[PDB]
């Protein structure tokens, strides 16, 4: 029975590394602590001091990370690649029933429902079937900008809702961006 | 090829052993100790802990005197001498009082568990015990192991208490820092259930891997008094590799 | 145990080597090597605490290292050399047609052809000779300046685009610049 | 102890530039202005002899 000690000596040392990678989940360096995350992108003109693995907030609740920051010199703009944690930026059975009846009554009101196709039975299901396929939370004129975290913090993407009427799926691009603020031009334009 | 295969065999044998020490470890704890066990258990505390007490105060007094001495002089230049009490506390409590407490403990008592059992191997004072009939795994191992588990969290709190109270002595008695901003800097930032309690849960698994190796590597060693020192480093080497190797999983599970 | 020994060696040796390699790499040389690093120049009046091997930014993303800063002792001017990156810059071959088809709307533009001669017998060839060799992403209007990263941070070069007409070559001296303002002129301008 | 502190500094570079995204130039030139040789590294040896 000389191989048994040997076998447990393998059984421990492969188990110790397995728990060692189990701590590599919640540590946050490798892997993401995100339950069914989904990617979105945005295009800026000034991403000064915005590292990868940054913070993405809605009003103060951190709901994402930042994965890669890319340029494209033919248009000289920035392009940010980020994923959001969604089970709390994504709706569910209550809110999907809530939003589908919201926009079909408000956006598709008598200004819009009584200016339309002949049969108002197929298009009424079109506004609801265009929403079940992974709608998130973010309206048509919500803007994304770069904050500065207090007074001497570090930069992070701030998603601000604009109220709006139509939302966007998992894969889109936010069309209302603005770059960071900088003390270089501002003191010159103040003095 | 030659030396390479040699080293390969070496590693294999080593891993094989390691496993063994696991098979020893269940056989010590999965039995109820008899009468007379507590009397040796007290004497092991008398041997391991009480003897180890005089060291960690001095190295406890030292590191606080240094850490509050040098960071402040760069920190005072902006606006902050009130966060002196936070940076001394939160690096001792969640970072060093687990780690640097063991490396002084693996130094003193991480050796004296091996050489006291490297004692009974060279003059066959192990073998005579079996021959008369006891089992040293019940007799000379289990009161040694149970003191080693207990006495280290009994010290690393003691360590960090003088560790913080040391840095107060440089601050208010020589740097003239405000006492109220010193302590209330800590009170707001150092919770109990997340730092001091989770500074203990680090120090338990830093005590088990440090003391179980130092028992086994003194038991299953050949009685040669040259290799009693090569077995001595493998206490210290495998402790310090694993007491540092398991800080990085324990830092990540608590926070991050 | 031939098999045993051999196997043991294998793993061991592999690991060791790989490790040492990566380690020595994460320091000093070993790996530290850009791609397509050309060199531009500029001349300021007051660098003010700029360092060698600082950072160069196009919009906000990081594209360059600074080489050496020397002083010209007859007209009080510092001179900067820096090395950009040519996978982040230098429009691709398809972009080359895509910048020239925009330059066919820009450099050989309608009113631009209708400024000297509406045949462009010397204009369509002059725009085409200099662009096949060493076009660069930076404009002709675009001026450079020294920022400072918020409060006291590292002092890094900032490339403000200019919305220009032509571009520069790998080796030029970007003429239009502006130096940085120290905090002392900020004091005097304050009162 | 020189060998120790050499990997000691090169260790902290690995957390900074490879995970915290810190600027490399401000990293090293932070040291080169503040760490003289004859007052720190030489007098880090004279401590380590009487400690040996």
């Amino acid at each position: 029975s000389r191989t048994s000690e040997l076998a447990v000596g393998i059984f421990v040392i492969i188990f110790g590394i397995a728990l060692f990678f189990l701590a590599m989940k919640v540590s946050g360096l490798v892997g993401t602590n995100l339950s069914d995350g989904y990617t979105m992108k945005a295009q800026f003109d000034n991403v000064n001091g915005l590292k990868p693995r940054a913070k993405v907030t809605m009003s103060g609740v951190t709901i994402g990370r930042v994965d890669s920051i890319t340029l494209d010199p033919v248009t000289r703009l920035a392009t940010v690649t980020f994923d959001l944690d969604g089970k709390l930026t994504s709706f569910n059975a209550e809110q999907l029933k809530e939003v589908q009846k919201n926009a079909l009554d408000e956006l598709r009101y008598s200004s819009d429902y009584t200016q339309a196709t002949p049969a108002q039975q197929k298009t009424m299901e079109q506004q609801l079937i265009s929403n079940m396929n992974s709608i998130t939370s973010i309206d048509e004129d919500a803007y994304i900008m770069v904050a500065t975290n207090g007074l001497l913090g570090e930069k992070y993407l701030k998603i601000v809702p604009g109220g709006g009427l139509n939302y966007l799926k998992r894969g889109d691009t936010i069309s209302n961006t603005q770059g960071t603020m900088d003390l270089e031009d501002l003191i010159s334009k103040f003095i | 090829m030659n030396t390479i295969a040699w080293l390969g065999r070496l590693v294999i044998e080593r891993i094989r052993g390691i496993g063994v020490a696991a098979l020893m470890l269940l056989q010590i704890i999965f039995s109820l100790p008899s009468a007379g066990g507590f009397g040796r258990f007290v004497y092991q505390m008398h041997r391991v802990g009480v003897m180890s007490l005089l060291i960690i105060t001095v190295s406890g007094l030292f590191i606080g005197l240094v850490l509050g001495l040098q960071g402040y002089s760069i920190l005072v230049n902006v606006g902050s001498e009130s966060m002196l009490g936070t940076m001394v506390s939160l690096t001792l409590l969640r970072e060093l009082a687990p780690v640097v407490a063991a490396l002084l403990f693996a130094g003193r008592a991480g050796s004296a568990l091996t050489a006291e059992i490297g004692s009974m191997k060279q003059s066959e004072q192990l073998a005579s015990m079996e021959m008369i009939g006891v089992d040293p795994l019940k007799q000379i191992v289990s009161p040694r192991l149970w003191a080693g588990i207990v006495s280290l969290p009994m010290l690393t709190v003691i360590f960090a208490a003088i560790g913080i109270v040391g840095g107060k002595l440089v601050g208010v008695d020589f740097l003239g820092v405000d006492e109220g901003s010193f302590w209330s800097g800590m009170q707001n930032n150092v919770q109990f259930g997340h730092d001091v309690v989770n500074g203990i849960i680090k120090s338990i698994v830093f005590a088990l891997l440090c003391t179980w190796i130092a028992v086994f590597q003194g038991y299953a060693c050949d009685p040669t008094p040259e290799g009693i020192a090569t077995a001595m480093t493998r206490t210290v080497v495998y402790s310090s590799l694993c007491v540092l190797g398991f800080d990085f999983v324990l830092t990540a599970v608590m926070f991050g």
